[PDB]
C-alpha cells in the first residue's frame, strides 16, 4: 500500500511505499527531494492530493 | 519526520 511522509522543509504530503515508512521515524529528516517519485521529488511541487483525501485513501 | 499510514 502507501504511506506518506512530511517533507521537513516545505511540510508537504508525499506518497511513499509501504515498505519503506517503518524506517522514516520522528527523527529522521526526509525532504522533497529524497522521494524516488519523481513527479513529487522537490519542494515546488504542488502536494498530490488534499489533506483530507490522503486521511480518506489512509481510513484515518 | 512525521508520517501517516493505514491502521
Ligand atoms: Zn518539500
Amino acid at each position: 500500500e502507501s504511506a506518506w511522509v512530511r517533507c521537513d522543509d516545505c511540510f508537504k504530503w508525499r506518497r511513499i511505499p509501504a515498505s519503506v515508512v517503518g524506517s522514516i521515524d520522528e527523527s529522521s529528516r526526509w525532504i522533497c527531494m529524497n522521494n524516488s517519485d519523481k513527479r513529487f521529488a522537490d519542494c515546488s511541487k504542488s502536494q498530490e492530493m488534499s489533506n483530507e483525501e490522503i486521511n480518506a485513501e489512509l481510513g484515518i | 519526520a512525521r508520517t501517516k499510514q493505514t491502521a
